[PDB]
């Protein structure tokens, strides 16, 4: 639809979905996410978005690690979403992906200064 | 070398 992640939007599906599998073979102890900026966001931008996560990882670790390559203040807040659901704090990384991993074999999350999607 | 366009993340 209109309203698509925009990495989806410049890479087809085939393509994705080639480069998923392949890297899913190549480092299978971790997964590949593709993190982008909610549509009416008001907050930083990252300078990547295609990231090889531990598995192991939890979602509160992957939260820092993203919120320090924005640079926020400690008085911006940052919130993630996955299928605009923000995501349970007792998950890991992998957990999130064998849930959640679309078609293509990424998994998809958004981040937003904002607690609900696009809000 | 397929991972030019992948950062890697870690947690000491
Ligand atoms: C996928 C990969 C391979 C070697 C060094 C770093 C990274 C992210
Ligand atoms: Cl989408
Ligand atoms: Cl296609
Ligand atoms: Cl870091
Ligand atoms: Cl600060
Ligand atoms: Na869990």
């Amino acid at each position: 639809g209109s309203m698509k992640f925009v990495y989806k939007e410049e890479h087809p599906f085939e393509k994705r979905r080639s480069e998923g599998e392949k890297i899913r073979k190549k480092y299978p102890d971790r997964v590949p996410v593709i993190v982008e900026k909610a549509p009416k966001a008001r907050i930083g931008d990252l300078d990547k978005k295609k990231y090889l996560v531990p598995s192991d990882l939890t979602v509160g670790q992957f939260y820092f690690l993203i919120r320090k390559r924005i640079h926020l203040r400690a008085e911006d807040a940052l919130f993630f979403f996955v299928n605009n659901v923000i995501p349970p704090t007792s998950a890991t990384m992998g957990q999130l992906y064998q849930e959640h991993h679309e078609e293509d074999f990424f998994l998809y999350i958004a981040y937003s200064d904002e607690s609900v999607y696009g809000l | 070398d397929a991972c030019y366009t992948w950062e890697v993340l870690a947690w000491p």
